[PDB]
Parts: structure tokens; C-alpha cells; sequence
């Protein structure tokens, strides 16, 4: 049996790594957490420390509030019967205001006002969280890629629950909170609009989602394949190419006639993934605001 | 109609993006060369991108790419046909010569440093607080080559400090000298560490490092390249 | 043409079949025995597909389609125009994809690298065969396989899924989707992290892997490591295609009713099945 580097053979542990300092505010960093021998087989074993400043607490609070708001309604829908709670757990649904209330906030609590409160906490959670992925990178002197990539996923989430409902003039259009309900909402929207396979942006979005799986398989296979040459240390192979980089380049050259660099493969990456939700949110935003029936739109644009 | 303008626009953006990406990926190994290193006539349809420069940390200088490309070492290979596109036979011991799967790159002959500028990789015995914490401790085990002969004992683990992993085994040979063996290229078993890539006789072959408590990016590549090349080149003396 | 570092790697050896006969390059493409196999399978196939698209009578990409044989033919043969060409083009594709794969194993040997890539590749080959071979052969017909058509194959997906209602309700489809979403998530985050390190604020030194680990630990309280994330992204996208094969292999064989009903087994668990309240009781 040849070793394939999928799982660790010998874990070694040193003192806790408390991380680079640069301009990070250390007053706001927690202590190191526990050390999971479990994790260490696949990844790193050290949990913590976490940075938690003002902006993190705001986000970490709003999120719990959005989760709890949904959750209380879920207990209620279960008639406070813990057994029913578990049984119908995927069937509960916090639902948005009925269309007669339009975009207003007047709708009663138990008929949408609760969805609008839970959605507020979500808005504040996600967005202040975005501020976190920026300020953390700024704090270490690094770029804002992580932040711009997030902004792409935010864009779909923003179109589903905010921009399209407002453009469509009513909170009723927006997605409910609940396992099965959100699933049926999806398959519904597809039927209301003429089968989304006829939407060129759904088709595109899918392509990238497939392509993200293809690429990360490709990339992660390749870096494990050349890990016997220190391949996984991509930053220093960028500053100073190695045989790892060379043979990884030359695998895909001799297979498909072209290849990447150790830094280039990560721009392929960041964009294949980011275009998933980028095209994805355009396909939704156009749906019902501009195009009513993708099928019918495809009959006159194709 | 808005939708069709958007989808037409997107496709144009995407071609520009592919172009942008494909050039950005030509910052290394270009421009393409004939088998004698002269510039190649057909360079494909993509232009070299404008040079970018990296500011390496710890006063290690810069890198500017794309730049002059040079192998910066002799290559013991020679043509096997009279026309382009065929293998190139080694002219000595490809293992000793670092050609083929035995190949190494002329990386800087300094060691990689952590973010506080200490050497990234140390032996454990010289790494305060580091110790094995899960799975078999290989230190002390006999190291067996692919010819099923014993070639050395494990006298330390060479560990990455900021990542906290094992990165080499340090093996002591019959003459008392060690070598380093990439961790991803041994199987730590309960009574032995097995090395399928090398046969015992080839263990002294392994390039040797110059300091006992550090290893440079160059010394890594000659050690890793050699072990890996053993896969193809030892095979006359690989059993089962 | 070679790369400014390529020649030293272009040694002989590594082949699985036929020695040094096909052991050469063609441009940047390595050939080998399985480079030839691929080309044959991939060429014969693409030929039969353009000539299947006169038997249908159509020379448009948005219209060319090679449908499987009809359910009536079961699992046997069928005339070329009535399903035979699909059956051939399907064998071709299998040969081409298994050829592309073994060809990759040779390229792996000659480079002294590990076989992780054409092993990852196998999962895609296996999902494909699941849809065109394994699943049709337990349901008893090639007509349960999909057509070879840019838009018709999309039809089949809608037609197939809706046979079982909203296909969302498939529990293995669910787990597939979850890995796929997590993969894109891991891909975005991975690309950006590397990139924000090599490409920091203006005029700054390159950030180190320490700076990556610090960034995530600062942000989510964990950081998986630079070896882990490559292990992850491989596992996440392989997993997703595994449960894709699975979600389809169980569908039409061991489960063939509306997938939404599969979930009663939970709701109808006896310790709470007739408790009043909530949606179900
Ligand atoms: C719109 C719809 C809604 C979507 C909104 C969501 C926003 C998502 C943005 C995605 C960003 C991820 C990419 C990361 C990246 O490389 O950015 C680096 C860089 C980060 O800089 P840094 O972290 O401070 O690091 C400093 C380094 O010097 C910098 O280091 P560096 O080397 O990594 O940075 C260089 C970077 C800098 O690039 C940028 O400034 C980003 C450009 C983003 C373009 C967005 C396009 C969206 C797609 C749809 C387009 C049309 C719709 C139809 O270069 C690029 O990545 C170039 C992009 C390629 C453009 C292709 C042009 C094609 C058109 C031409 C057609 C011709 C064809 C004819 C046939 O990003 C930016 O400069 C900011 C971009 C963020 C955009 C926010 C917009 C919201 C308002
Ligand atoms: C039967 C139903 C319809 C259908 C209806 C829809 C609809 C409607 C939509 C999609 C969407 C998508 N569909 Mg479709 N889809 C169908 C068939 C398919 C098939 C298939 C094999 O048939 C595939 C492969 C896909 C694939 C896809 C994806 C490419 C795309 C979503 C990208 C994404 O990642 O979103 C996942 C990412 C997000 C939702 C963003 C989330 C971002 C926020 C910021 C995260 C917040 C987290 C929160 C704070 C909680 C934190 C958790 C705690 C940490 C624990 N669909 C059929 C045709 N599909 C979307 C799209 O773009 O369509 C154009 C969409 O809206
Ligand atoms: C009406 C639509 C139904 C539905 C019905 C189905 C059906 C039906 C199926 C799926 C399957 C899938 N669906 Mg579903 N699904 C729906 C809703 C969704 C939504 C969503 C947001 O609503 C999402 C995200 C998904 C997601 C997915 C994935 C779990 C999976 C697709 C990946 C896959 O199989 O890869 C596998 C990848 C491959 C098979 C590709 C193999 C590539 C080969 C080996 C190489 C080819 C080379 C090529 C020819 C080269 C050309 C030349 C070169 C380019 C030069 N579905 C709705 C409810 N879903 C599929 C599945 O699980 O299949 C196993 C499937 O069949
Ligand atoms: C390229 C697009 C892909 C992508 C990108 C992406 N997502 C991102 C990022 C990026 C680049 C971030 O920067 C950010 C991040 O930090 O990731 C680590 C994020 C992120 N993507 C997230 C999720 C997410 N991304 C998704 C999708 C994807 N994101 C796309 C496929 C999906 C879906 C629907 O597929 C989900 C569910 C989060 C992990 C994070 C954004 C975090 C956020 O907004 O947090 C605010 C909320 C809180 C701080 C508290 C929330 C309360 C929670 C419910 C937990 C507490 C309750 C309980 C104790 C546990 C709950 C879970 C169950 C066991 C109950
Ligand atoms: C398993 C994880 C993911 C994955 C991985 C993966 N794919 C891979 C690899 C790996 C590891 C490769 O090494 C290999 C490669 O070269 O990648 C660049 C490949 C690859 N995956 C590809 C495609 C692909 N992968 C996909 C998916 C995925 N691939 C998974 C999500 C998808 C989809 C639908 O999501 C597609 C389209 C190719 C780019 C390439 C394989 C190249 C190959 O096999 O070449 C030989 C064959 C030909 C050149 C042509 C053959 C033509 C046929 C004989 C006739 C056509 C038959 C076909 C059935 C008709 C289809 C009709 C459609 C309209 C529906
Ligand atoms: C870190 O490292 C890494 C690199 O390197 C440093 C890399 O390069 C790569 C590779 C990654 C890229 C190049 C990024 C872009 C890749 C994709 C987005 C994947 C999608 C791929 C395509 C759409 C094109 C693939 C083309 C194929 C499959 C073949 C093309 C076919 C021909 C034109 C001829 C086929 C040749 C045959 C039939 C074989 C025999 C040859 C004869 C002619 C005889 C990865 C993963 C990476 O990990
Ligand atoms: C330069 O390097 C880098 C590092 O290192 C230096 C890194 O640290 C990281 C940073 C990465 C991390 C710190 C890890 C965090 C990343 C993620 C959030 C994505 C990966 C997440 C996981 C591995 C855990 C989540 C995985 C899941 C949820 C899949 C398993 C779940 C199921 C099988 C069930 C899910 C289905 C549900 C919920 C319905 C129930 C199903 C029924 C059957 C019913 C990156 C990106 C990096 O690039
Ligand atoms: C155990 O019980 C306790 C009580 C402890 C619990 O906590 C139980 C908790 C639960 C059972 C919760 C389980 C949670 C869920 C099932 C939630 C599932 C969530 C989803 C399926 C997400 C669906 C998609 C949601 C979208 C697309 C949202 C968009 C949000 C908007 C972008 C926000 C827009 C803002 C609005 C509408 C407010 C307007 C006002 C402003 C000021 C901006
Ligand atoms: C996604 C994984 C999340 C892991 C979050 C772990 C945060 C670590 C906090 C540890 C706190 C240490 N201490 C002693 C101050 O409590
Ligand atoms: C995303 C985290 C994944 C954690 C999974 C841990 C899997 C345990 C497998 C370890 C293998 C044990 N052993 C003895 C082979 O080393
Ligand atoms: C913390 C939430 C911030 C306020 C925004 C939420 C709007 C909710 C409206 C509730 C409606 C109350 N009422 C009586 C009209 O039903
Ligand atoms: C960054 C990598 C770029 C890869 C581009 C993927 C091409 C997919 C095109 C599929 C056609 C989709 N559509 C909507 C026109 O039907
Ligand atoms: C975009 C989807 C389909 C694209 C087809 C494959 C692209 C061919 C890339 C191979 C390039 C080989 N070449 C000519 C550069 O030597
Ligand atoms: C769909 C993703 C693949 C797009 C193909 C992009 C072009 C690759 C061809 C690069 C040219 C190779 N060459 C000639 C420079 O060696
Ligand atoms: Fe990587
Ligand atoms: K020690």
C-alpha cells in the first residue's frame, strides 16, 4: 500500500499558535481553544483563537436573533410540544407577508411581521459579517479578495430576499424560513416562470457550479499529487517555483494542451466559484421583473 | 429587451475574463521554447502579460514575472530522434543527475521562513514543545526499502512549526550519516517505516543537507525529486 | 514547443501498455497508447454523432440529438436510427473517458507524481455510467438513459425528476446538493485566501501561510490548514458526485414513488405519530 496523503499518519503538536499580529487589535482576540486530535487527521488540530470585536458581536448577535425568532415560531407551531417540534421540524415555516400588505410593515406579527423581524436580524447579521471579512484582511495587510468573493454570494441572497421582492412590489415574493418550505418555494418559482432551464443565467450558474466541482477536484487532486514535493505550500512556490509547481503545470499541459501557474490557478478558482452566484442572481432578478416566462422568452431570443 | 442585452453583454465579459486569466497564467514558463531553448516560432494567440513584481518578506528581495526564464543548472539529457517531440534519454544516472521524475529545480539555497522570520522547518529535538500527539511515533523504527532490506533507523521527525505537521523523517544509515525522506513518501507501520520508492542501496544516494538543523528550498527539491524519481528508476529492484 | 522548464521532464518511460511505441508528444499533448485509444473512441463517436444528425436530418447544435432506444426495445440492440447509434456513441464515450483516464495515469508515472487526478476523474466517469449504464440496466431499458443533446438532455432531467414529484425530496439528492454548495464555498474562500496573501495592500510584503491561518482563525475561529483545504476541496467535490450517483441509482429501483412521501417514516414514528399539534398531528 502506497501512502496517498489523504489522512495524516503522525500528528505533532507544539505550543498554541496565536497568529500574526500586524495591525490587528490584540485586545479583541480570544484565547486558544481546545486541540482536536480528531480534526488533525484531515486538517489542523488547533481551534481558536477567534477575533471578536464590536462588529463581530453585532453580527454574532443578530444571527442568533434571526435563528431564535424563527425558532420561537417553530416552537409555537409545535404547540410547545417538544415531541411535535422534533417530528414536524422540517415542516415548520416562518412565512413572509401576504401580497395584500405589499412592501409595507403593517402585516400582523403572526402573519408576516415575524418574518420581517427575523429578516431584519439576518440583514444585519450578514452585512456586519461582511464588514468582518474586510476589516480582518485590512488588519493583516492582506488583500480584500475574501470580501469581494463573499459579496458575490451576498448578491444572490440579496436578490432573493430583498431586491426582487421590492422590485416586484411585495414581501410575499421573498423566501420563507424553513427546510421544506424553502425547497417548495424554489420548485415553485421555477414553475411560475416557465421552467428555469430556459433561463440562460440558470444554465450558466449551473455550469459554474459543476465547474467548481471539476476544478476543485482537479486542483485538490493535483496539489495532493505533488505534495511529495512540498506542493501544498503554494505561496512560497509562487515566490520561487519548485519541481512541485513544474510537474503540476506539466500534468495538465501534457493532458489538455495548456496549464496554469501556482498563482494563476487561484484566479481561475476565485472566479469559477464567484460566477456561480453572480450569474445566479441575475437570472432571478430578471425573473418576473423583466421576463415572465423563460420558455416564451427563449422562443423570441435564441 | 433587457434580458437579452444582459446575456449578450455577459458573454463578452466572459471572453475578456478568459483572456485575462489565461495571460495571468503565462507569468511563468513563457515564452515557449524549442527543444534547444531557442524562442519558439509559434507562441500561440495569447500575449505575455505586463510584468508584476512580488515583494518577498524578510528582505529576501523580489520576484518579477514574467521575466527572463533560465533553468540555471545543467540538464543531462540528449535527443532520441531526429525531429521535435520525442523523449530525451538521460546521459548518466538520471537519479544522480536530477533529470526525469528525479528532477529538481534551482530554488533559492536558503530555507523558507515563518512569518516571524524563523526557519519554517526544524527537527523536533530542536523545536521546543513539539512532540508526536496522535498515531504511531515513527522515531526509532527501522526504515525498509522497496527491495525489502533495512536501510536505516528513524532518528527524528522534521516538523513544520507554523503549520505543525510532519514534513520529513530523518533516517540514520549504516555509515552513521542521515538523510531526510519526505513524509508523504513513507508508510509508517507499527513495526517499521516502509519506503516503496527507494531500494536500500539507493538510500545513500539521497542528496544530503549542509546544516544539521535546517534545510533549504534547494535541498528540499533535490531530496524530494530524488526519492520520487526512485519510483520509476528503482523499479528493477522493487519486489512484489 | 516546450515550457522554459519542460525538457528535463520529457524522459522516456512510465507507459502502461506497448513500451516506447507511442511514447512521444504531439505539440504539448503527450500521446501514449491511451492517447491513441482516446482519439479513436472520441473520433469515431463524434463522427457517428454528426452522421446520426442526418438520420435525424438536423445539422444545428441547438437541435442535433441522439436519443436512446425506445423503452420497448428493453435492453437489446436497435436499428441505428431507432437507438442503435446512441448505443454505439455510448460505448465510444466510455472508451474515450476510460482512455483519457489511463492516459492520465501514464502522465502521472512519467512525472513521479501521485495518481490522485485520474482517481478524482473516476468519480465523474462513474456518475456518467450510473446514468447511462448502471441505472438503465437495473430498470431494464436503455430508454431510461438520457439523450445526447444540448437541450434535450435538459428535458430528460426535468422529465425524470418530476416522475418522483419535486425531486428535492430525495434524501441523497439533498446531500449531494449540500456538498456542491460547500464546494463552491470552499473554492471561493480558498482562491481568495491564497490570492489576498500573494497580492496584499499596496507596497506590502507578501503575506505568509501564517497570515492565512491568522486570517481565518481571526474570522471563524478555526483554520483548516494549507494541506487540509486541498484535502477538503477534493473530498467535498468527490463526495458531491458520489451522492449524485447514489441519489439517482436508488431512484427508480429501491424507491420509485413520490420522494416527498419517503419522509413519513419519521413523522409516523410511533412515540409521537398521533400526538396532536403541529402540521402533521
Ligand atoms: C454586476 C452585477 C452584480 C454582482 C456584484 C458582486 C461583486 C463581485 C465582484 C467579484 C470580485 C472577485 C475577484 C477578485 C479580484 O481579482 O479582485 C482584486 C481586487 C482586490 O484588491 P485588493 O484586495 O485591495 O488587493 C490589491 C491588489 O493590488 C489586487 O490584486 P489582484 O491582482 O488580485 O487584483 C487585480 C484585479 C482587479 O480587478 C478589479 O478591479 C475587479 C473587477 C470586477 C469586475 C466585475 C464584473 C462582473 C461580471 C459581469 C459583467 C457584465 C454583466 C453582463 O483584476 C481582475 O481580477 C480583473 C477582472 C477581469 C475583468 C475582465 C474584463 C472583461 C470585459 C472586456 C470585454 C472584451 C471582450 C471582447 C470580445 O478587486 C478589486 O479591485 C475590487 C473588485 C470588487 C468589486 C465590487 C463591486 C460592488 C459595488
Ligand atoms: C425544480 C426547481 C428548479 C430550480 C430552481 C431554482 C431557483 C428558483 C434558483 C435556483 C438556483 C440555482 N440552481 Mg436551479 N432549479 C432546478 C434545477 C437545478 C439543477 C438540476 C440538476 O436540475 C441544478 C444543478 C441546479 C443548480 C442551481 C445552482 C447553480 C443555483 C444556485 C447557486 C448557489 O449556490 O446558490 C446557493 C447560494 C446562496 C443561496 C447564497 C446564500 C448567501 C448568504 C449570504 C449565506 C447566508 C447564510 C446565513 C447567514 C446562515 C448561516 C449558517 C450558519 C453558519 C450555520 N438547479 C429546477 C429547474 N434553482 C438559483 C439561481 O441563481 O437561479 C438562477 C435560484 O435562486
Ligand atoms: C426537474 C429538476 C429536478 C432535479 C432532478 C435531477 C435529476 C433527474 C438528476 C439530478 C442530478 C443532480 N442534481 Mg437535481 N433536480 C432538481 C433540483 C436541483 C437543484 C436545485 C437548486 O433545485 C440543484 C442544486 C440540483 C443538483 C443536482 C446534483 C446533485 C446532480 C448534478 C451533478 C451530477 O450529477 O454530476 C455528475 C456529473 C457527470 C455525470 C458528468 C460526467 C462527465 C464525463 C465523465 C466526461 C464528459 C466529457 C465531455 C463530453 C467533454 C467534451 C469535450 C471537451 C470539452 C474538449 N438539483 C429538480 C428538483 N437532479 C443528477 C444526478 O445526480 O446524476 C448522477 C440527475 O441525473
Ligand atoms: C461563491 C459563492 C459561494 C459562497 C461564498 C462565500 N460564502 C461566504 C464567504 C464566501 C466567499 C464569506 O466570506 C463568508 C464566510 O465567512 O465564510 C467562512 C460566507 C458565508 N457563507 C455562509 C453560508 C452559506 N454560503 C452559501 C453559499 C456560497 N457562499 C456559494 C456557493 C450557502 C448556501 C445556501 O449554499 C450558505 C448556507 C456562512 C458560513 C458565511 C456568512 C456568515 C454570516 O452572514 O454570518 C452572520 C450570522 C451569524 C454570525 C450568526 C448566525 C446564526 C447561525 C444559525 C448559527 C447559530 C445557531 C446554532 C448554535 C447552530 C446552527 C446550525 C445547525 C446545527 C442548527
Ligand atoms: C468528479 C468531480 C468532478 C469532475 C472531475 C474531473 N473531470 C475531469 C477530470 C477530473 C478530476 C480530469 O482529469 C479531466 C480533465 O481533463 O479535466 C480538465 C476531466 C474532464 N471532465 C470533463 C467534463 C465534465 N466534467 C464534469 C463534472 C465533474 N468532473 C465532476 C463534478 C461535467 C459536468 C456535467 O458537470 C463535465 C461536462 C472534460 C473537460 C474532461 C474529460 C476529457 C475527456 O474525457 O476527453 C476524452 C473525450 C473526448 C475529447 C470527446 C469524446 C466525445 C464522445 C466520444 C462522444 C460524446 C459523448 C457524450 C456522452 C455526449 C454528451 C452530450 C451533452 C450535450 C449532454
Ligand atoms: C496548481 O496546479 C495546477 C495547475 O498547474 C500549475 C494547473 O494547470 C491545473 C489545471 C487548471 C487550469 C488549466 C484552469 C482551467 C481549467 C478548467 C477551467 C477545466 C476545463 C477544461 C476545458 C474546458 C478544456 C479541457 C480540454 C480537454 C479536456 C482536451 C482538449 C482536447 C483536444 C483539443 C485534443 C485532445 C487530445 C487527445 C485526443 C489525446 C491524444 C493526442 C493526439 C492529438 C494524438 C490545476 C488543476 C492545478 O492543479
Ligand atoms: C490557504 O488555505 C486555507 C486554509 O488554511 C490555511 C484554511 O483554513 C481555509 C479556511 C477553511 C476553513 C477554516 C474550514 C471552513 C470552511 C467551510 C465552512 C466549508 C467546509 C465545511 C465543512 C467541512 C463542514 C460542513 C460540511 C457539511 C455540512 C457536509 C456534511 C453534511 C451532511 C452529510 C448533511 C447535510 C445535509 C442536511 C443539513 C440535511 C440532512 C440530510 C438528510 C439525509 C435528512 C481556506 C479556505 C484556505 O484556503
Ligand atoms: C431548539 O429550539 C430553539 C428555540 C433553541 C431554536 O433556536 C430553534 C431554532 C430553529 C428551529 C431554527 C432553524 C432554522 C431554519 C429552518 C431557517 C432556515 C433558513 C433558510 C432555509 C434560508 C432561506 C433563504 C432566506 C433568504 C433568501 C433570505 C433573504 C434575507 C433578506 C436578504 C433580508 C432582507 C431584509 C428584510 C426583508 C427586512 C427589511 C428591513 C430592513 C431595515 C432592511
Ligand atoms: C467553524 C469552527 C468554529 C470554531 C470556533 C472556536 C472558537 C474558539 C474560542 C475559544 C476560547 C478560548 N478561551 C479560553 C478564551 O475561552
Ligand atoms: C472536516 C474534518 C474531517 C475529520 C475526519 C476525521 C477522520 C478520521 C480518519 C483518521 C484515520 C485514522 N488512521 C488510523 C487511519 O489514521
Ligand atoms: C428590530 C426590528 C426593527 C424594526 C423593523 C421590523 C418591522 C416589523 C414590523 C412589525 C409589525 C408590528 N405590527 C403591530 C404592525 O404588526
Ligand atoms: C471561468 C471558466 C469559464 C467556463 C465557462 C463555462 C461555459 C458554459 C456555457 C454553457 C452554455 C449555457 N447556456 C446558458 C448558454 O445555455
Ligand atoms: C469551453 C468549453 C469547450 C472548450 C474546448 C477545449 C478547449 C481546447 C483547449 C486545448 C488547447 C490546446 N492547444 C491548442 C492550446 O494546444
Ligand atoms: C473553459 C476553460 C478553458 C478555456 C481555454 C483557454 C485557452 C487555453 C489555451 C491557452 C493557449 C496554450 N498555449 C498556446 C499558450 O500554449
Ligand atoms: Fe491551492
Ligand atoms: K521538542
Amino acid at each position: 500500500a502506497e501512502y496517498q496523503n489523504i489522512f495524516t499518519q503522525v500528528q505533532v503538536r507544539g505550543p498554541a499558535d496565536l497568529g500574526m499580529t500586524e495591525d490587528v487589535n490584540l485586545a479583541n482576540r480570544s484565547g486558544v481553544g481546545p486541540f482536536s486530535t480528531l480534526l488533525g487527521w484531515f486538517g489542523n488540530a488547533q481551534l481558536g483563537p477567534i477575533y471578536l470585536g464590536s462588529l463581530g458581536v453585532l453580527s454574532l448577535f443578530s444571527g442568533l436573533m434571526w435563528f431564535f425568532t424563527i425558532g420561537i415560531w417553530f416552537w409555537y407551531q409545535a404547540g410547545w410540544n417538544p415531541a411535535v417540534f422534533l417530528r414536524d421540524l422540517f415542516f415548520f415555516s416562518l412565512e413572509p407577508p401576504a401580497p395584500e400588505y405589499g412592501l409595507s410593515f403593517a402585516a400582523p406579527l403572526k402573519e408576516g411581521g415575524l418574518w420581517l423581524i427575523a429578516s431584519f436580524f439576518m440583514f444585519v447579521a450578514v452585512w456586519s459579517w461582511w464588514g468582518r471579512t474586510y476589516l480582518r484582511a485590512q488588519a493583516l495587510g492582506m488583500g480584500k479578495h475574501t470580501a469581494w468573493a463573499f459579496l458575490s454570494a451576498i448578491w444572490l441572497w440579496m436578490v432573493l430576499g430583498f431586491i426582487r421582492p421590492i422590485l416586484m412590489g411585495s414581501w410575499s415574493e421573498a423566501v420563507p424560513y424553513g427546510i421544506f418550505s424553502h425547497l417548495d418555494w424554489t420548485n415553485n418559482f421555477s414553475l411560475v416562470h416557465g421552467n428555469l432551464f430556459y433561463n440562460p443565467f440558470h444554465g450558466l450558474s449551473i455550469a459554474f457550479l459543476y465547474g467548481s466541482a471539476l476544478l476543485f477536484a482537479m486542483h485538490g487532486a493535483t496539489i495532493l499529487a505533488v505534495s511529495r514535493f512540498g506542493g501544498e505550500r503554494e505561496l512560497e512556490q509562487i515566490a520561487d517555483r519548485g519541481t512541485a509547481a513544474e510537474r503540476a503545470a506539466l500534468f495538465w499541459r501534457w493532458t489538455m494542451g495548456f496549464n496554469a501557474t501556482m498563482e494563476g490557478i487561484h484566479r481561475w478558482a476565485i472566479w469559477m466559484a464567484v460566477l456561480v452566484t453572480l450569474t445566479g442572481g441575475i437570472g432571478i432578478l430578471l425573473s418576473g421583473t423583466v421576463v415572465d416566462n423563460w420558455y416564451v422568452w427563449g422562443q423570441n431570443h435564441g | 429587451d433587457l434580458a437579452s442585452l444582459a446575456i449578450y453583454s455577459f458573454w463578452i465579459f466572459l471572453a475578456g475574463l478568459i483572456y485575462y486569466l489565461q495571460t495571468e497564467n503565462m507569468r511563468e514558463g513563457y515564452p515557449l521554447e524549442n527543444e534547444d531553448g531557442t524562442p519558439a516560432a509559434n507562441q500561440g494567440p495569447f500575449p505575455l502579460p505586463k510584468p508584476k513584481t512580488f515583494i518577498l518578506p524578510h528582505g529576501r528581495g523580489t520576484l518579477t514575472v514574467p521575466g527572463p526564464e533560465s533553468e540555471d543548472r545543467p540538464i543531462a539529457l540528449a535527443r532520441t530522434a531526429v525531429s521535435e517531440g520525442f523523449p530525451h534519454a538521460p546521459t548518466g544516472d538520471p537519479m544522480k543527475d536530477g533529470v526525469g521524475p528525479a528532477s529538481w529545480v534551482a530554488r533559492r539555497d536558503l530555507p523558507e521562513l515563518d512569518g516571524h522570520g524563523h526557519n519554517k522547518i526544524k527537527p523536533m529535538k530542536a523545536a521546543a514543545g513539539f512532540h508526536v500527539s496522535a498515531g504511531k511515533n515513527p522515531i526509532g523504527l527501522p526504515v525498509r526499502g522497496c527491495d525489502l532490506e533495512i536501510a536505516g533507523k528513524v532518528v527524528d521527525i522534521w516538523v513544520d512549526i507554523p503549520e505543525q505537521m510532519a514534513r520529513f523523517l530523518e533516517v540514520e544509515l549504516k555509515d552513521g550519516s542521515t538523510r531526510l525522506l519526505p513524509m508523504q513518501m513513507v508508510k509508517v507501520q507499527s513495526n517499521r517505516v516502509h519506503v516503496n520508492a527507494l531500494s536500500s542501496d539507493l538510500f545513500a544516494g539521497i542528496p544530503t543537507i549542509k546544516s544539521p538543523t535546517e534545510v533549504t528550498l534547494l535541498e528540499e527539491d533535490k531530496i524530494c525529486g530524488y526519492v520520487a524519481g526512485g519510483l520509476m528508476y528503482a523499479a528493477p529492484k522493487r519486489k512484489s | 514547443a516546450l515550457l522554459s522548464f519542460e525538457r528535463k521532464y520529457r524522459v522516456p518511460g512510465g507507459t502502461l501498455v506497448g513500451g516506447n511505441l507511442f511514447d512521444f508528444w504531439v505539440g504539448p499533448f503527450y500521446v501514449g497508447f491511451f492517447g491513441v485509444a482516446t482519439f479513436f473512441f472520441a473520433a469515431l463517436g463524434i463522427i457517428l454523432i454528426a452522421w446520426s444528425c442526418v438520420l435525424q436530418g438536423t445539422w444545428n447544435p441547438q437541435l442535433c440529438s441522439v436519443y436512446p432506444p425506445a423503452l420497448e426495445y428493453g435492453l437489446g440492440g436497435a436499428p441505428l436510427a431507432k437507438g442503435g447509434l446512441w448505443q454505439i456513441i455510448t460505448i465510444c464515450a466510455t472508451g474515450a473517458f476510460v482512455s483519457w483516464a489511463l492516459r492520465e495515469v501514464e502522465i502521472c508515472r512519467k512525472l513521479g507524481i501521485g495518481y490522485h487526478i485520474p482517481f478524482a476523474f473516476a468519480f465523474a466517469i462513474l456518475a456518467y455510467l450510473t446514468l447511462v449504464l448502471f441505472r438503465p440496466v437495473m430498470m431494464g431499458a436503455w430508454g431510461y438513459a438520457f439523450p445526447y443533446g444540448i437541450w434535450t438532455h435538459l428535458d430528460w432531467v426535468s422529465n425524470t425528476g418530476y416522475t418522483y414529484g419535486n425531486f428535492h425530496y430525495n434524501p441523497a439528492h439533498m446531500i449531494a446538493i449540500t456538498f456542491f454548495f460547500t464546494n463552491a464555498l470552499a473554492l471561493a474562500l480558498h482562491g481568495a485566501l491564497v490570492l489576498s496573501a500573494a497580492n496584499p495592500e499596496k507596497g506590502k510584503e507578501m503575506r505568509t501561510p501564517d497570515h492565512e491561518d491568522t486570517f481565518f482563525r481571526d474570522l471563524v475561529g478555526y483554520s483548516i490548514g494549507t494541506l487540509g483545504i486541498h484535502r477538503l476541496g477534493l473530498l467535498l467535490s468527490l463526495s458531491a458526485v458520489f451522492f449524485s450517483a447514489l441519489c439517482m441509482i436508488i431512484t427508480g429501483t429501491i424507491w420509485f414513488d413520490q420522494w416527498v412521501d419517503w419522509w413519513q417514516w419519521w413523522v409516523k414514528l410511533p412515540w409521537w405519530a398521533n400526538i396532536p399539534g403541529g402540521i402533521n398531528g
